[PDB]
C-alpha cells in the first residue's frame, strides 16, 4: 500500500463465480493486472465506519490525486484504442449499430441524434454517439501543434455543449492527463457524474470494438525492401564513422575534452554514434509504417507501446550497455574467446545490429542475456531500498496535522508551517494556469 | 466451489417468467421486454424483424453480462400501434419464413 | 495418455483414427500430412489432434498389473 | 508564467458565456465603475483565515497575492469589454462562482499532511527508474544527510 | 480449469481466464474454426515478443503440412520462408484471417491472428488460494486470530494498511 | 427556409490520410469573395476537380408544410417513410451539422464554420450581408 | 419452390456432409440457424456412469468422461422424455437407455476394448436410438480403453437427452462453415496488406459463383447480404438432412414459445 | 476556556465533520430513537440521516479543539454544508 | 538558504525521471527536516531523537533502548500521538477525531 | 541429520553450519527436476557484483 | 434419531435426478446431500429423495421411518 | 510492530482478481461463497424487521 | 551455439527473438508446468502429484530438448489462439477460453495427495 | 545415491527397470532417505593454492 489508492471503499455486488471483479479503469491506482495478483476485502461492522467509508474513502471521491494533481484514473488497455478508431473522421455506422448503441448507455434520455448524412443513406459519425455519453454542460478547449479552427489532421480537442466538433480523442483526452475530459467533468460536476462517464464510455466503446475487431500480427512488425535498405545503409555508415575515429584515436591524433582522458572521450564518441543511428533507424521505420499498421495504431493510441520498441522490433536493437558502460573486458583484453585481443570494434563491444524479428547472433544475445541480467539486479535492489526509505519516510511524519487554526503542527504542538502550503489550499484543488501579466511584451502589455 | 449449474441459462426456474413488460417512460409509447434463459440467438431475429416493420421507430436488444442468460428488449412504435403486437407481427412473420425455408430444404434434398 | 475421442476445436469424432494412422505411417510408407489427409481431417484443428499426440498408455501397461 | 493555481477563471468564464449566449455585438450594459467595485468586492471577499487581529489580517492578505495577481490579470478592463463580453448578470454570475470555487478550495482542518507528503514522496522513489548521482541513491544520501556525498559539485558564475 | 486459473504460453506470457465463452459465441472463420484461447494484442508490443508469433506461424505451417516444425535458435529459418509456405498452402502470407462475429454473424472489419500455439497451466489455481474468515480459531499467547489459510486464520492488517487509512482520516 | 445558394466550382481535392473522407476547395462562380472548403464523404457522393455542385443552407428541411417556422428541436429523428416530401428530394446530398464559430476575417469578410458530426466546413462571405441569417444549426445541401 | 422466401440450393450431399446456399434471407436468421444447429438440438449420449471393477491404469473419471464423449445413435429421439420431466425415480426405459459394457483380459497382448463391445440392455420399444454410432472401414469404433493379461473393467452406463448447451458432448454438429460475400462488394472488412490487396490475399473458393465487381463502379449503398454459403458436417449421431430440419424445427418451437408465452400473459393480464 | 461567540474558525462543515454526523445520527436512528423529520418511505439509517442533515434538523453540537487546549461549540444548524 | 539549496535538491532528483511532485509535499518536508537550526535527518539518530512521546519513539526503531531510558528518567507521556492511541487501542485525534460531538437540549425541545 | 536436514555438519553447531545444502527433490515435471538436479549455489550470508552475468 | 444420517441416498426429480450421494447433516426438513462426481452440497427435502443401501440393492422412499430400519 | 503497530483481524477475504468491463467504477464482484462466510451484524429495528425475518 | 543454454531455456522456442527478461521468466516459471513428471506414478505415494489428462507434443520441436525427452514426457497441450480484442473481457492478462473445449477434456488434470 | 555402482539399477535393463517398478526415464544422482528424495546442491567456492592481489580502500 504505496499510497492512499491503494485501498478504497467499493460496492458489493454478489457474482456467481470466485473471483474478484473489478473496473478496469480501477486497476491503475492499484497498480494490479490480472496475471495472478490476489488482493484483501475487509467488511465494516458498524453503522459509523460504515458511514466514514462511504463518505471519505469511496471509489468516485478518490478520482483527483492530490500527489501529481492529476486524476490516477482514466480509458486504459483496448478501451483507449476502440475509442481513438471510433472518434475517426471516416467512421461511419448505421442506423441498426446505432439504436444498439445508444440503447446500451444507461442514461440515454430516448431521443435519436439527427445523423450527419441524411439523403444518400442515414448515417452517424462514431463522435456523434460519443458526445452521447458525454453528458450535457462540459466545455473544452485544447489546441495541439498546427492545429486551427479547420485542423486538417484532425488534432486537438473542441467539445461545445458535451458534443465532439472535431480532433480524435486519445491519451491526452481521456487519460491521467492535467486538462482532461476527466479532470473537467471531476471540477464542473460531481463525482457521480465522473463515474458515470466512465461506465457509459467504456460500455459504448466496448460494444463498438466487438462489433468491429481489432487484432495484431508478425506482419505489423516487417518492413519493406527499401526500408531494409535504408537502415542497413545508416548502419553501415554509422559503422565506418566509428572505425574512422578509432583510426585516428590509434595514431593519436584525437584531442581529448577538457576534464576527461583520451579513452573516456573515445567511448563516448562512439556510444554517441552509435544511439543517434539506432535512433535514425527507428524512426525510418516508423516513418515508412502505414496507418494501417496495429501497432502503430497502438502507439499512437497511446494505450501501450511505445516508438523504442517498434525501433527494436522492426529496425535495429539498441547496443547492450552494463551500468552505463558498454561491455567490458572479461578475459584479457576480450569480451568473448571467439574475438581478437585490443578489438574495440561495435560488434564485439556489444552492439547490437540486427533486429528481434530477423533473430539474434550468440554473441549479441549474450549481451542482451547479461543485460537483463543488471535490470532484473537493479528492481530487486531498488525495490528493497525504496521500501526501507518509504517506511522511514512514513515513521518520520506521521504525527503532523492541520489545525482548525490553518497551522501545521505535530504533535507536541510545534509550529511547522504557519499555513498549509503557505497558502492553505487544498492539493486537488489546484489546476494549472498562465498569467499573462507577466508575459509579452512592454508595447503588447499596454495594448 | 463458485460453480454455476449448466441447467440454468436454459430452463426456467421458479418465481419468474418467460416474459416480463415495463413501460418505459422516457419515451412515448415506448416498452422494455425481458426475456430469461435465452440470449444472442432470437433476440437479433427479433430485433432485425422489427427493424423491418415500417410502424417501430426504434427496437434493440442488450446482455447486461454473460454470467446470466438474459437480455431487455426495447422497442417503441408509432402512434396508436401496441408494441405488443408488433411483436406478435414479427413472431408471425418468422415462424412463416422458417417454414417457408424448412420447406424449401426438404423440396431440395428430396432430389 | 490416449488418443482424445473428440477433437477439442470443433468436436469431430477422432478416436476411431489412431489404429488407421499407425497402420498407414507403419507400411503404407508416406508422410504424415499425406496420411492426415487420407484419413479424412482437412483443418489443423482435427490434425493436431493425432499429429501431436503422445501414447503413454503402453509404458503404464508395462509395469505387472495385479 | 504556467503555475498551479488553485480556482481556473477561464472555464468559469467560458461556462458562463456558453450559458449566457452572449450576442457577441450588442453593447454591453457593463460600466467601468461597477466592474471595478465588483473585482474589489471579489478580492476582499476571499477569505482563508478569517482573524480580526491586525497580524492574521496581514497574513490573509498577503497569503492571497499570487491568487490576486491572476484575478487582476483576467479580470481587466479592456479584456471584459473586447475579448470576454458579459452583462451584468453574467459578471455577477461569475464573480459569485469564483468565490464559491475558492471558499471550496480551501484545505480542511484535521488532514493528515504529513503522511499524505510522505507517500506522494516515496510513490516516485518506488517508481523511479535507473558524471552526477542520482536517483534512489541520490535520495537516500540525502534523507539520511550524508557527509561526504560521492559527487560533489559547484556551480560559479 | 476454470476462471481464475492460471496459464502461461512459452515465452513467458502468464496470465487467468476471466471469462469463459461457448463455441457459439465466439468468433468463427470461414471454414468453422473456433479458438480455444483469445488473448489481446496489448501485450505483445510492450514486451516485444516476437517469438510468440514466430512459433504461432510455423506451428501452423508443420499442422497444415504434417512435418515437424525446427525452432532451433541460430539456425537459418527465417519468416519469410514460413511466410511463402504459409502462402503455398494457400491461406495468408502473415497468418492472418477473417473471422465473423459469434453474435450477429456480421463479418470482422479486422482480420484476425490465427493459429496453434503451444501452452502450459501453472500449479496455481484459485481454488487453493479463496479465503475468508469471520471470528475463526483464537491463539494462545496474543490471542489474535492464527496464521495461515490451512488453520482458517485471518489476513494481516499491515502497518502500510493503518497509514492509508490514517491518510483517508477514518479514525473510527 | 434557403439561407444561401451558389454555384462553387472546386478545384484541388485533398485526398488526404483518409480513404472515405475528401477535403474540397471551392470558389463561388458570380461573387468574387465566396469561399468554400467542405470536407464530404466520397464514397456515397464521389467528386472530381473542376465541378459545379450548387450548395444550399437551409434552417429546416421542411417543405412548404412549415415556413421555417423554427422549432423541430431535439425530435428524436424517425427513419423516413413514403411521401413525407422534404427539401432533400431536390438534392443529392444533404448534411446536418452545427455552427461553432464566427470569425470576423477582415472590415467586410466574415467566416462561418460548421460541424456535420466529424467534417468541419469553412465558408467566407463578404460585406456582412450575404452570410447574414446564420445563427445556429442548419441543413447543408449540395446539387450535382 | 414452395413460399417467395428463403431459397436453397445444395451443392453437393453425402452422409456426412451438405453443401448448400441461402438466398433471399437475412444475415441475422442465418446466423440463428448456425446457432441453433451449433448448440440447440437434443441428442442422447452416456451421462452416469456405475464403475464395477476397474483393474485397468486408467482412473474412472477419465473412462467416464471418454464414454460421455462417445456418440451414440439419436435418429428417434424425440420419442424419449427428458429426465427432468419423468414420473420415474431415477430412469426408466421411456426415459434412458442402459449400456452395459465387459472386458476382460486373457491374451498375452494387448486388448483394446471399442465403443463396439457396448451392448444395450434395456427395452428400445422399437425406438431408433442407443446403438453406437461405428464409421470406422474395420467396424471398431471409437478405442475405450487398452488392457492386458489380468485385467478386468466391468462398468454399467445409462444415456439421457440433452442439448449441446449444458454439455459438449450432446453437439451432433462438428463444424459448420459459414461464408456470404466472396468479394467485398459491401465493404463488410477492411484488408490488411503491404504493398497489394488482391495478390496478398488468397481467392475464396465461393468466388466463381459470385460475379467479379467492377472496376470504376460506383460502392452500392443500397446493397445488403442475402447469400449465405454454408457447409454442415455432422458427428454421426444425426444425418444432415435431419441436423438441418431439426434446427429449423428448434427455432421455429422458440419463437412458437415465446408467441404463447405472450399471448398467456395478455389474456392473464386482462 | 470557550471562545464566547468571537469565533474565528470557518462558517462551513468540513468532511471530517460531514462523515462524523452522518455515522453518528445513522447509529442512533438504526437503534430505537426519535427521527425529526418525514421518513417518506426511507429505511437506510443512512439516508434517513441524510434526509435530516438535507434541511439541518440535527441537534448536534460541534467542539472545534483549539492546539492549546480552547474550544467552542458550532451548531450544525448555523454550519454551512457546501461539500 | 540549506533550506532552499535542501528543497532545489529534491526537486531535481524527483523530476529526475518526468514526475511532477506537487509543492506543498516537498516544502512540507524540507520544514519538518529544517525545523530546528541544523538538519534533522530522517533516522535513528535525527528525528527518532526529539521530545515527543516515548511510545511513538520506541515504535520506529530500539524499542527497548528508548523504554529503558525512559523508564530510568521521567517521561510523561500526554498522549494524543497516533502511535500512542493506536497502542492504546482508543479513537486517535486525527480526521474525524479532531473534534468531539455534543447533543443539546434547545435543539431537541425545538425540533419536536 | 546431515543428509535430511540440510545442515552440513553434527546436531550441535548447527547455526554455525551452512544450510540448503540438501534439498527435497522438485518432483512436479521432468524438466523441473532435471533443472534441480543441475543446480548450483553460491554462499554469500547487498552486492550486485557477484550476482552479474560475467564474460 | 433420524433415520437419514450416513446413509447413501439418490437424488430424485429436479436438476441432479439420478446423482449418487451420502447425506451428511440433516436438520428440520431440509437435508445436506453431498455429491460424487461433483465436489459441491446440495440441500434438498428429505422426503423427495429415495434412499438406498450402502453396499448396494433396491431403493425405497421415506418410508424408513415406518421401518426404523435401513436396506 | 507484528502484534500493536499491524495486526491480524476478522471479517477479510482473499483471492485472485479479475475484470469486469460490465461493473460500474464503484463496484467489485464477491463470490457467493465468501458473501455467504461473511456477516454484517444489523440492529433489530422497525423499517427492517420483515427483511431481518425473511432473512432468518 | 546453441548448447550454451540450460535444460529449462532450451524448451523455448526461437530464444534468439525474444527480449532476455522473457527468457528468463518462461525459464523460471517452466518449473510450474503442469505434465506427466514420471511413467511410474500410480505405483508411488507422493503428497502432491498432478498429471495432464491428454498431454500433447509442441509443434515448434526444438532440437535442444530431443535428448531431454521432452516429446516423450510433454507438460502442455496445443490450442489455437486467436490475438483479438473480443468482447473486452481479456484486457490487461486475462484471457478467453472457449468452454466446448473445456468439456471436450482441454487442460484438465488429475490431483493425487497421500497421507 | 541412484544409479551407482552399489545401486541395484545400475546394470538393470528396460524390462528389469519394469519389474522392479521404476520408470525407465529417471535419471537417478539423488539419495533415498526416510522415503524422501534428497538432492545435494554443488556449493561454489573460490579456487585455493591461487595468489591474487587486490586493491583495498
Ligand atoms: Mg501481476
Ligand atoms: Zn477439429
Ligand atoms: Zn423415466
Amino acid at each position: 500500500s504505496l499510497h492512499k489508492m491503494s485501498m478504497m471503499a467499493h460496492r458489493v455486488k454478489v457474482i456467481p463465480y470466485s473471483t474478484f471483479r473489478l473496473n478496469l479503469s480501477v486497476t491503475s491506482p492499484y497498480n494490479a493486472d490480472f496475471d495472478g495478483d490476489e488482493m484483501n476485502l475487509h467488511v465494516p461492522q458498524s453503522e459509523e465506519t460504515r458511514a466514514e467509508l462511504s463518505q471519505l474513502c469511496a471509489v468516485p471521491l478518490q478520482i483527483v490525486s492530490p500527489q501529481s494533481n492529476k486524476p490516477c484514473m482514466g480509458i486504459v488497455q483496448d478501451t483507449l484504442c476502440g475509442i481513438r478508431k471510433l472518434t475517426l473522421r471516416d467512421t461511419f455506422i448505421e442506423l441498426d449499430q446505432v439504436l444498439n448503441m445508444l440503447y446500451w448507455v444507461p442514461d440515454w434520455d430516448g431521443v435519436i441524434p439527427t445523423p450527419a448524412i441524411i439523403k444518400p443513406k442515414p448515417l452517424w459519425s462514431g463522435k456523434q454517439i460519443l458526445s452521447v455519453a458525454i453528458p450535457n454542460g462540459i466545455h473544452l478547449q485544447r489546441f495541439d501543434e498546427g492545429t486551427t479552427l479547420l485542423s486538417p489532421k484532425d488534432n486537438g480537442m473542441l467539445i461545445i455543449d458535451g458534443q465532439i466538433i472535431f480532433g480524435v480523442v486519445e491519451k491526452k483526452t481521456v487519460g491521467s492527463s492535467n486538462g482532461g475530459l476527466i479532470h473537467v467533468v471531476t471540477r464542473e460536476k460531481g463525482p457521480q457524474v465522473c463515474a458515470k462517464l466512465f461506465g457509459n464510455i467504456q460500455k459504448v466503446v466496448n460494444f463498438w470494438l466487438l462489433h468491429n475487431g481489432f487484432s495484431t500480427g508478425i506482419g505489423d512488425t516487417i518492413a519493406d525492401g527499401p526500408t531494409m535498405r535504408e537502415i542497413t545503409e545508416t548502419i553501415a555508415e554509422a559503422k565506418k564513422k566509428v572505425l574512422d575515429v578509432t583510426k585516428e584515436a590509434q595514431a593519436n591524433l584525437l584531442t581529448a575534452k577538457h576534464g576527461m582522458t583520451l579513452r573516456e572521450s573515445f567511448e563516448d564518441n562512439v556510444v554517441r554514434f552509435l544511439n543517434e543511428a539506432r535512433d535514425k533507424a527507428g524512426r525510418l521505420a516508423e516513418v515508412n509504417l502505414k496507418d494501417l499498421n496495429n501497432v502503430k495504431q497502438m502507439v499512437m493510441a497511446g494505450s501501450k507501446g511505445s516508438f523504442i520498441n517498434i525501433a527494436q522490433m522492426s529496425a535495429c536493437v539498441g547496443q547492450q550497455s552494463v551500468e552505463g558502460k558498454r561491455i567490458a573486458f572479461g578475459f584479457v583484453d576480450r569480451t568473448l574467446p571467439h574475438f581478437s585481443k585490443d578489438d574495440y570494434s561495435p560488434e564485439s563491444k556489444g552492439f547490437v545490429e540486427n533486429s528481434y524479428l530477423r533473430g539474434l547472433t550468440p554473441q549479441e544475445f549474450f549481451f542482451h542475456a547479461m543485460g537483463g541480467r543488471e535490470g532484473l539486479i537493479d528492481t530487486a535492489v531498488k525495490t528493497a531500498e525504496t521500501g526501507y526509505i518509504q517506511r522511514r519516510l512514513v515513521k518520520a511524519l506521521e504525527d503532523i496535522m492541520v489545525h482548525y487554526d490553518n497551522t501545521t503542527r505535530n504533535s507536541l504542538g510545534n509550529v511547522i508551517q504557519f499555513i498549509y502550503g503557505e497558502d492553505g489550499m487544498d492539493a486537488a484543488h489546484i489546476e494549472k494556469q498562465s498569467l499573462d501579466t507577466i508575459g509579452g511584451s512592454d508595447a503588447a502589455f499596454e495594448k | 466451489m463458485n460453480a454455476p449449474d449448466r441447467f440454468e441459462l436454459f430452463l426456467l426456474g421458479e418465481g419468474e417468467s418467460k416474459l416480463k413488460i415495463d413501460p418505459d417512460t422516457k419515451a412515448p409509447n415506448a416498452v422494455v421486454i425481458t426475456f430469461e434463459k435465452e440470449d444472442h440467438t432470437l433476440g437479433n431475429l427479433i430485433r432485425a424483424e422489427l427493424l423491418n416493420d415500417r410502424k417501430v421507430l426504434f427496437a434493440a436488444y442488450k446482455v447486461e453480462h454473460p454470467f446470466f442468460a438474459r437480455f431487455k428488449l426495447r422497442i417503441q412504435t408509432t402512434e396508436g400501434y401496441d408494441p405488443k403486437d408488433a411483436l406478435k407481427n414479427a413472431c408471425n412473420s418468422i415462424i412463416n419464413k422458417l417454414g417457408a425455408l424448412k420447406t424449401n430444404f426438404e423440396t431440395e434434398w428430396n432430389l | 495418455m490416449i488418443v482424445p475421442v473428440r477433437c477439442f476445436s470443433c468436436g469431430k469424432v477422432v478416436g476411431d483414427k489412431w489404429e488407421s494412422y499407425l497402420n498407414l505411417l507403419q507400411e503404407d510408407e508416406l508422410d504424415e500430412g499425406t496420411a492426415l489427409s487420407r484419413l479424412g481431417l482437412k483443418r489443423y484443428c482435427c490434425r493436431r489432434m493425432i499429429l501431436t499426440h503422445v501414447d503413454l498408455i503402453e509404458k503404464f501397461l508395462r509395469y505387472n498389473p495385479l | 508564467a504556467n503555475w498551479p493555481l488553485p480556482v481556473n477563471i477561464r472555464r468559469i468564464i467560458q461556462n458562463a458565456q456558453q450559458t449566457f449566449h452572449i450576442d457577441h455585438t450588442k453593447p454591453s450594459d457593463l460600466t467601468i465603475k461597477d466592474i471595478v467595485l465588483g473585482v474589489k468586492d471579489l478580492q476582499e471577499n476571499l477569505l482563508v483565515l478569517r482573524g480580526k487581529n491586525e497580524i492574521i489580517q496581514n497574513a490573509q492578505r498577503d497569503a492571497v497575492t499570487l491568487f490576486c495577481c491572476l484575478l487582476r490579470s483576467r479580470l481587466a478592463t479592456r479584456r471584459v469589454l473586447q475579448e470576454y463580453r458579459l452583462t451584468k448578470q453574467a459578471f455577477d454570475w461569475v464573480l459569485s462562482n469564483i468565490e464559491a470555487q475558492f471558499l471550496r478550495s480551501v484545505v480542511h482542518p484535521g488532514e493528515m499532511v504529513g503522511v499524505l507528503a510522505a507517500q506522494s514522496i516515496g510513490e516516485p522513489a518506488t517508481q523511479m527508474t535507473l558524471k552526477v548521482t542520482s536517483g534512489v541513491p541520490r535520495l537516500k544520501e540525502i534523507l539520511n544527510v550524508a557527509k561526504n556525498m560521492k559527487t560533489p559539485s559547484l556551480t560559479v558564475y | 480449469p476454470q476462471i481464475g486459473d492460471k496459464f502461461a504460453s512459452r515465452h513467458g506470457q502468464k496470465g487467468t481466464i476471466g471469462i469463459t465463452y461457448r463455441r457459439e459465441d465466439m468468433p468463427f472463420t470461414a471454414e468453422g474454426i473456433v479458438p480455444d484461447l483469445i488473448i489481446n494484442p496489448h501485450a505483445i508490443p510492450s514486451r516485444m515478443t516476437v517469438a510468440h508469433l514466430i512459433e504461432c506461424l510455423l506451428s501452423k505451417v508443420a499442422a497444415l503440412s504434417g512435418n515437424e516444425g525446427d525452432a532451433s535458435p541460430f539456425t537459418d529459418i527465417t519468416v519469410e520462408g514460413i511466410s511463402k509456405l504459409l502462402r503455398e498452402h494457400g491461406y495468408q502470407s502473415r497468418g492472418f484471417e477473417v473471422m465473423y462475429n459469434g453474435h450477429t454473424g456480421k463479418k470482422l472489419m479486422a482480420q484476425i491472428f490465427f493459429g496453434p500455439t503451444y501452452y502450459q497451466r501453472l500449479r496455481h489455481m484459485v481454488d487453493d488460494k479463496i479465503h475468508a474468515r469471520a471470528r475463526g480459531p483464537m491463539q494462545v499467547l496474543t490471542r489474535q486470530p492464527v496464521e495461515g489459510r490451512s488453520r482458517d486464520g485471518g489476513l494481516r492488517f499491515g502497518e502500510m494498511e493503518r497509514d492509508c487509512m490514517i491518510a483517508h482520516g477514518a479514525a473510527s | 427556409n434557403t439561407l444561401f445558394d451558389d454555384i462553387f466550382q472546386v478545384s484541388e481535392v485533398d485526398p488526404g490520410r483518409y480513404n472515405k473522407v475528401c477535403r474540397i476547395e471551392a470558389a463561388s462562380t458570380t461573387q468574387d469573395q465566396c469561399k468554400l472548403t467542405l470536407d464530404i464523404n466520397v464514397e456515397l457522393f464521389p467528386v472530381a476537380a473542376q465541378d459545379s455542385l450548387t450548395v444550399t443552407i437551409a434552417s429546416s428541411l421542411n417543405l412548404e408544410d412549415t415556413p421555417a417556422n423554427d422549432s423541430s428541436a431535439t425530435r428524436s429523428w424517425r427513419p423516413p417513410q413514403a411521401g413525407d416530401r422534404s427539401l432533400a428530394d431536390d438534392y443529392d446530398y444533404v448534411m446536418y451539422g452545427t455552427a461553432y464559430k464566427f470569425e470576423e476575417v477582415s472590415k467586410d469578410l466574415i467566416a462561418v464554420y460548421y460541424s456535420f458530426g466529424g467534417l468541419l466546413m469553412r465558408l467566407e462571405g463578404n460585406y456582412r450581408n450575404l452570410n447574414n441569417l446564420k445563427q445556429e444549426n442548419a441543413y447543408l445541401l449540395i446539387r450535382r | 419452390m414452395s413460399e417467395e422466401g428463403p431459397q436453397v440450393k445444395i451443392r453437393e450431399a453425402s452422409k456426412d456432409n451438405v453443401d448448400f446456399i441461402l438466398s433471399n434471407v437475412d444475415l441475422a436468421m442465418a446466423n440463428s440457424l448456425r446457432r441453433v444447429m451449433i448448440a440447440e438440438i437434443p441428442t442422447l449420449a452416456i451421462d452416469s456412469v456405475e464403475v464395477e471393477t476397474n483393474t485397468t491404469v486408467l482412473a474412472d473419471e477419465f473412462i467416464a468422461h471418454r464414454l460421455g464423449l462417445i456418440p451414440l445413435q439419436s435418429m428417434d429421439i424425440e420419442q424419449l422424455e427428458y429426465s427432468r420431466d419423468c414420473f420415474c425415480e431415477d430412469h426408466c426405459d421411456k426415459c434412458s437407455v442402459v449400456l452395459t459394457l465387459q472386458a476382460f483380459g486373457e491374451s498375452e497382448s494387448t486388448t483394446n476394448v471399442y465403443s463396439k463391445d457396448l451392448v444395450i440392455v434395456s427395452n428400445l420399444m422399437g425406438r431408433n436410438i442407443g446403438h453406437p454410432i461405428i464409421q470406422d472401414k474395420e467396424g471398431n469404433g471409437v478405442l475405450i480403453c487398452k488392457l492386458r493379461k489380468g485385467q478386468e473393467l466391468k462398468l454399467t452406463c445409462v444415456a439421457k437427452k440433452g442439448i449441446a448447451k449444458e454439455h459438449a458432448k450432446w453437439g451432433p454438429a462438428a463444424a459448420i462453415e459459414f461464408e456470404y460475400d466472396p468479394w467485398n462488394k459491401l465493404k463488410h472488412t477492411d484488408y490488411w496488406y503491404e504493398q497489394d490487396s488482391a495478390k496478398e490475399w488468397p481467392q475464396s473458393k465461393n468466388c466463381e459463383y459470385e460475379d467479379p465487381p467492377n472496376e470504376g463502379d460506383p460502392f452500392d449503398y443500397k446493397a445488403q447480404a442475402d447469400t449465405f454459403y454454408m457447409n454442415v458436417e455432422s458427428v454421426g449421431s444425426i444425418p444432415v438432412d435431419q441436423v438441418v430440419v431439426r434446427g429449423i424445427d428448434t427455432l421455429q418451437k422458440k419463437v412458437a414459445s415465446i408467441l404463447l408465452a405472450l399471448t398467456q400473459m395478455d389474456q392473464d393480464k386482462v | 476556556a470557550i471562545p464566547k461567540d468571537q469565533r474565528a474558525t470557518t462558517p462551513y462543515m468540513t468532511k471530517y465533520e460531514r462523515a462524523r454526523i452522518l455515522g453518528t445520527r445513522a447509529l442512533q436512528i438504526s437503534m430505537n430513537a426519535p427521527v425529526f423529520v418525514d421518513l417518506e418511505g426511507e429505511t437506510d439509517p443512512l439516508r434517513i440521516a441524510m434526509k435530516e442533515l438535507a434541511e439541518k434538523k440535527i441537534p448536534l453540537v460541534i467542539r472545534r479543539y483549539l492546539p492549546d487546549g480552547s474550544f467552542e461549540d458550532w451548531s450544525v444548524e448555523e454550519l454551512i454544508v457546501d461539500l | 538558504a540549506g533550506r532552499a539549496a535542501l528543497y532545489k535538491e529534491v526537486y531535481n532528483v524527483i523530476a529526475s525521471d518526468g514526475s511532477y511532485v506537487n509543492y506543498r509535499h516537498m516544502a512540507l518536508l524540507v520544514d519538518v527536516m529544517t525545523t530546528q537550526g541544523g538538519l534533522t535527518s530522517v533516522t535513528r539518530h535525527g528525528f527518532n531523537r526529539s521530545n515527543t512521546g516515548a511510545l511513538m519513539r520506541c515504535s520506529f526503531e530500539e524499542t527497548v533502548e528508548i523504554l529503558f531510558e525512559a523508564g530510568a528518567s521521567a517521561e510523561l507521556d500526554d498522549c494524543r500521538g497516533v502511535s500512542e492511541n493506536v497502542i492504546l487501542g482508543q479513537m486517535a485525534p486525527i480526521g474525524t477525531g479532531a473534534f468531539d460531538v455534543m447533543i443539546d437540549e434547545e435543539s431537541l425541545v425545538k425540533y419536536m | 541429520y546431515a543428509l535430511a536436514t540440510g545442515n552440513w555438519g553434527e546436531q550441535k553447531k548447527a547455526m554455525s553450519s551452512r544450510a540448503g545444502v540438501s534439498q527435497v527433490l522438485n518432483r512436479y515435471t521432468y524438466s523441473s527436476t532435471l533443472s534441480h538436479l543441475r543446480r548450483t549455489n553460491t554462499p554469500i550470508g547487498k552486492l550486485a557484483k557477484p550476482r552479474q552475468l560475467h564474460n | 434419531r433420524e433415520v437419514a444420517l450416513g446413509k447413501t441416498v439418490r437424488i430424485r426429480s429436479a436438476g441432479y435426478k439420478g446423482q449418487l450421494g451420502i447425506v451428511k447433516d440433516v436438520n428440520g426438513d431440509k437435508a445436506t446431500v453431498e455429491l460424487h462426481s461433483k465436489n459441491k452440497h446440495i440441500t434438498i427435502d428429505k422426503h423427495k429423495l429415495t434412499y438406498y443401501n450402502r453396499e448396494g440393492g433396491e431403493g425405497i422412499t421415506y418410508d424408513e421411518l415406518v421401518n426404523r430400519r435401513g436396506r | 510492530r507484528g502484534n500493536l503497530m499491524g495486526k491480524r483481524v476478522d471479517f477479510s477475504a482473499r483471492t485472485v482478481i479479475s475484470g469486469d468491463p460490465n461493473l460500474e467504477l464503484d463496484q467489485v464482484g464477491v463470490p457467493k461463497s465468501i458473501a455467504k462466510t461473511l456477516t454484517y451484524p444489523e440492529v433489530v429495528t422497525p423499517y427492517n424487521i420483515d427483511r431481518l425475518t425473511q432473512l432468518v | 551455439p546453441s548448447m550454451i543454454l540450460g535444460v529449462a531455456a532450451s524448451i523455448i522456442p526461437f530464444p534468439d527473438h525474444n527480449q532476455s527478461p522473457r527468457n528468463t521468466y518462461q525459464s523460471a516459471m517452466g518449473k510450474q508446468a503442469m505434465g506427466v513428471f514420471l511413467t511410474n506414478y500410480n505405483v508411488r505415494m507422493d503428497t502432491m502429484a498432478n498429471i495432464l489428462y491428454y498431454p500433447q507434443k509442441p509443434l515448434g520441436t526444438t532440437r535442444a530438448m530431443e535428448y531431454l525427452k521432452f516429446r516423450e514426457l510433454p507438460a502442455g497441450q496445443n490450442a489455437i489462439v486467436a490475438i483479438a480484442c473480443y468482447s473486452g473481457y481479456n484486457q490487461e492478462d486475462s484471457m478467453i477460453m472457449n468452454q466446448s473445449s473445456i468439456d471436450r477434456g482441454l487442460f484438465r488434470s488429475l490431483f493425487f495427495r497421500s497421507y | 545415491m541412484l544409479r551407482s555402482k552399489n545401486c541395484y539399477l545400475s546394470e538393470a535393463t528396460e524390462s528389469d527397470l519394469y519389474k522392479l517398478k521404476e520408470c525407465p526415464f529417471d535419471m537417478g544422482g539423488y539419495f533415498i532417505i526416510n522415503g524422501s528424495e534428497k538432492v545435494l546442491i554443488a556449493q561454489e567456492r573460490s579456487a585455493g593454492n591461487i595468489v591474487q592481489v587486490f586493491k583495498k580502500a
